[PDB]
RNA sequence: CCGAUAACGAACGAGACUCUGGCAUGCUAACUAGUUACGCGACCCCCGAGCGGUCGGCGUCCCCCAACUUCUUAGAGGGACAAGUGGCGUUCAGCCACCCGAGAUUGAGCAAUAACAGGUCUGUGAUGCCCUUAGAUGUCCGGGGCUGCACGCGCGCUACACUGACUGGCUCAGCGUGUGCCUACCCUACGCCGGCAGGCGCGGGUAACCCGUUGAACCCCAUUCGUGAUGGGGAUCGGGGAUUGCAAUUAUUCCCCAUGAACGAGGAAUUCCCAGUAAGUGCGGGUCAUAAGCUUGCGUUGAUUAAGUCCCUGCCCUUUGUACACACCGCC
C-alpha cells in the first residue's frame, strides 16, 4: 500500500530558496519515466546530473 | 572572476591601438614586446594588462568596427557609402503607382497627365487607424 | 607639519605640496605617475610607393 | 596492486545505490596506499567528491581540539580498526565502510526556521554529497562517544559503530541518529 | 566598466603603486654558503668483490693547491594577461568551465570629502587659561600603597582524561636576538663540582664567521597504568636549597620533597573563522638586575563545513513618507 522509495535525477537547478540560501530547488526527473519530472527543494551541494532518493512522489511544487 | 578593466588600461589600449593598428597583432607576447616601446609604461603589470586588452580588442576589430578608429575601415566606410551607386536608378521606373487622390493634386500643378503615371484603384472600406485600448 | 604659538593657543599648520614630475631629479622627482601612460607619437611612414631597390 | 594498508584490494567494492556512486570514491584512480595525501580539496567546489573515502574518514575522525593536526594517529586509528572489522567479518572493510556509509547517511531532513512549526518547520531533502558527509560525522560521532569515558579503544568502538551500520543492526549511534531524522522530517512533511 | 544620455571635460578615492609568497637546473656570483669529485684517513664486509657501505673526520684560497652553483644567500631580469579553447551574454562590458602552466583571487602597507565636543594637557623643553611656587602640588630621601577581599564582569591559562598520563628511545624548524654615548645590565660553547636550581675555570662571538647543523614541542616507536576524582588536574599549603638586587616580609624568580581542592565537558546567552585557514604545538622579540598565563612574530602538525542568503545583526544605491534636523536615544 506505501509508496515504495524511488530515485531521481537532478536535470536543471532552479536557484537557493530557504530564507537563509540553505535549500536548492532542482528540478528532478524520475529514473522509472523519462518524461515525467517535478520540482523539489533540496539541501547540501547540489549539481546538474546527480541522483538523489525520494521517500515521497509528491510534496512541493511552486516557482519564485 | 573581477576581470573587469579600468578606465587606465581602456584608453590606453584604445590610443594605442588607433596610433599603431598595423604594427599591432594578434598575438598577446608580441603585443606585450611592441607596447616595450610604443609607450612608457610604469609597470610590467599595467603593461600586459594592456597587451592583453588590445589583443582582445583586435580581435573585436577584425570582425566588426569597434568605436577605436582605423584607417583601413574607415576609408572601406568612404567606400561603400560612396560607392555601390547602382546603374540604374530605383526612381527611373516605367510606372508609378498613384492613387487618384494623389492624381487630382497634380492636375492643379498642370504636371498630370504623364506617362509613367498609372490612375490604381484606391482602397475602399476605410479600416485603417488601431482598435482603441486593450484588445 | 608646524605649531604656532598664539596668546589664545596653538594652531597646526600641515601644507603638502605634489611635486612635478621632472627627468632632471631637481625640481622634483624623476618616476612618471604609475598610471600615466605616455604613448610616443609616430612619423607617418605610409609608402604608398612602386617597390623600387635603392643601390648604395 | 595497491592494496591500502599494504592488504585489501579496493577493486573487489562493489557500490549499492546510484545515488552514491559518484560520490563515494574507492576505486581505480582513488586506490591509494594511504589515507594521507593532503592535496588541496578544499580549493573547490564538488572537489572532495574526488578526496578518496578513507581520507575523508581519517580527516573527519581528529575532532574535539585534543588531537586537531594529529593524522598520523588518525591514520593508525584507522588502519587498526580496518583490522578489527576484517577479523570480525570476514569481509573486505572498505565493503563495510562503504556498506556503513551507505546505511548512515539519512535520505531526508528538515529545514526552514519559520516559526518553529512543528519540529523544525519544513521537510527537506539531501544531496548525496551531504549524505557522504552526514554519514561519515555521525560514524565518527559515534564511535567517539562510544569511545570516550571507557576502556574500549577508538581502534575498536569505530570498528563495532562501522560493523553496526554495515549492517544495519540500528544498534549503531549513526542508525539511531538517522532514524530520528527520517522520523522528524516525516513529521515535517 | 560597457552602454543610454542636457550634459561635456576633468580631480580625488577604488584601481594602479610598495613590500612579501609561490616558479625559474636561465644570467651574475660566492672559505662569513655549500654540492659533487679526488686524496688521506677511521669503522664494517671480507668468502671476494672495493668505482663496496658510513662519516657534520681531515684536506684540494693554508694560493697554485679540483670543478660547479642544483641545494643556501641576493641582485638584475623574466613569468600571468581572463592570454588559449568551449559555452553564456546586446555577443558589449564581462561570467562559467577546461587545457597548458609554479601560479587563473597569496597576504599585508598606503588609503578620499565631511565629521565626532570619541582618546590623549600622565609622551614631549607641543600648548592657552587657571592653580601652586619655600611648612611647595618643585625636587630628593625613608617607609607603606598601587596586590589590599562578603561580591559581580571582561581578556586568558590549565583541565575535566585511555584519540590519555608516566617512563625510555628515535626524530624533524623558521623568524630573530646577542657585550651597552649617557647606562652599571650581552648570547653563550667546552671542562669540572652538585641530584636540581645552580656554582667554578677557560674560551668564542659586535656576528651567513661563536652560541648554531639553533639535536624545540607536538608527532613517532616501546613500557606501566585500566574507567575510579585513578599514575587525570595541580589549586591550596609546610619544610629545605639557590639565583637577582641596596633591600625578597604582603611569599621576585627557580629547584627538591610532601598536600592532591574544585573540576566527570558546562544554562540563558555569546566570540572568531573559508586553506596551509581554524585548531593542537612549541620557539623568538618587547617589557627584563629578576622574570610571561600578555602581546607582537615565526615555524611544526593540520582539518570539518560552504562557493549561498537577506532570516537575525548591520551596510550601500534608488524610489517613497515624514510634524525629525541635538536628525528615532528625534519629536510629541
Ligand atoms: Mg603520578
Amino acid at each position: 500500500r506505501v509508496q515504495p522509495i524511488k530515485l531521481a535525477r537532478v536535470t536543471k537547478v532552479l536557484g537557493r530558496t530557504g530564507s537563509q540560501g540553505q535549500c536548492t530547488q532542482v528540478r528532478v526527473e524520475f529514473m522509472d519515466d523519462t518524461s515525467r519530472s517535478i520540482i523539489r527543494n533540496v539541501k547540501g551541494p547540489v549539481r546538474e546530473g546527480d541522483v538523489l532518493t525520494l521517500l515521497e512522489s509528491e510534496r512541493e511544487a511552486r516557482r519564485l | 572572476m573581477g576581470r573587469v578593466r579600468t578606465k587606465t588600461v581602456k584608453k590606453a589600449a584604445r590610443v594605442i591601438i588607433e596610433k599603431y593598428y598595423t604594427r599591432l597583432g594578434n598575438d598577446f607576447h608580441t603585443n606585450k614586446r611592441v607596447c616595450e616601446e610604443i609607450a612608457i609604461i610604469p609597470s610590467k603589470k599595467l603593461r600586459n594588462k594592456i597587451a592583453g586588452y588590445v589583443t582582445h580588442l583586435m580581435k573585436r576589430i577584425q570582425r566588426g568596427p569597434v568605436r577605436g578608429i582605423s584607417i583601413k575601415l574607415q576609408e572601406e566606410e568612404r567606400e561603400r557609402r560612396d560607392n555601390y551607386v547602382p546603374e540604374v536608378s530605383a526612381l527611373d521606373q516605367e510606372i508609378i503607382e498613384v492613387d487618384p487622390d494623389t492624381k487630382e493634386m497634380l492636375k492643379l500643378l498642370d504636371f498630370g497627365s504623364l506617362s509613367n503615371l498609372q490612375v490604381t484603384q484606391p482602397t475602399v472600406g476605410m479600416n485603417f487607424k488601431t482598435p482603441r485600448g486593450p484588445v | 607639519v608646524r605649531h604656532v604659538l598664539l596668546r589664545q593657543g596653538v594652531l597646526g599648520i600641515k601644507v603638502k605640496i605634489m611635486l612635478p614630475w621632472d627627468p632632471t631629479g631637481k625640481i622634483g622627482p624623476k618616476k612618471p605617475l604609475p598610471d600615466h601612460v605616455s604613448i610616443v607619437e609616430p612619423k607617418d611612414e605610409i609608402l604608398p610607393t612602386t617597390p623600387i631597390s635603392e643601390q648604395k | 596492486d595497491i592494496k591500502l594498508f599494504g592488504k585489501w584490494s579496493t577493486d573487489d567494492v562493489q557500490i549499492n545505490d546510484i545515488s552514491l556512486q559518484d560520490y563515494i570514491a574507492v576505486k581505480e584512480k582513488y586506490a591509494k596506499y594511504l589515507p594521507h595525501s593532503a592535496g588541496r580539496y578544499a580549493a573547490k567546489r564538488f572537489r572532495k567528491a574526488q578526496c578518496p573515502i578513507v581520507e575523508r574518514l581519517t580527516n573527519s575522525m581528529m575532532m574535539h581540539g585534543r588531537n586537531n593536526g594529529k593524522k598520523l594517529m588518525t591514520v593508525r586509528i584507522v588502519k587498526h580498526a580496518f583490522e578489527i572489522i576484517h577479523l570480525l567479518t570476514g569481509e573486505n572493510p572498505l565493503q563495510v565502510l562503504v556498506n556503513a556509509i551507505i546505511n548512515s547517511g539519512p535520505r531526508e531532513d528538515s529545514t526552514r526556521i519559520g516559526r518553529a512549526g512543528t519540529v523544525r518547520r519544513q521537510a527537506v531533502d539531501v544531496s548525496p554529497l551531504r549524505r557522504v558527509n552526514q554519514a561519515i560525522w555521525l560514524l565518527c560521532t559515534g564511535a567517539r562517544e562510544a569511545a570516550f569515558r571507557n576502556i574500549k579503544t577508538i581502534a575498536e568502538c569505530l570498528a563495532d559503530e562501522l560493523i553496526n551500520a554495515a549492517k544495519g543492526s540500528s544498534n549503531s549511534y549513526a542508525i539511531k541518529k538517522k532514524d530520528e531524522l527520517e522520523r522528524v522530517a516525516k513529521s515535517n512533511r
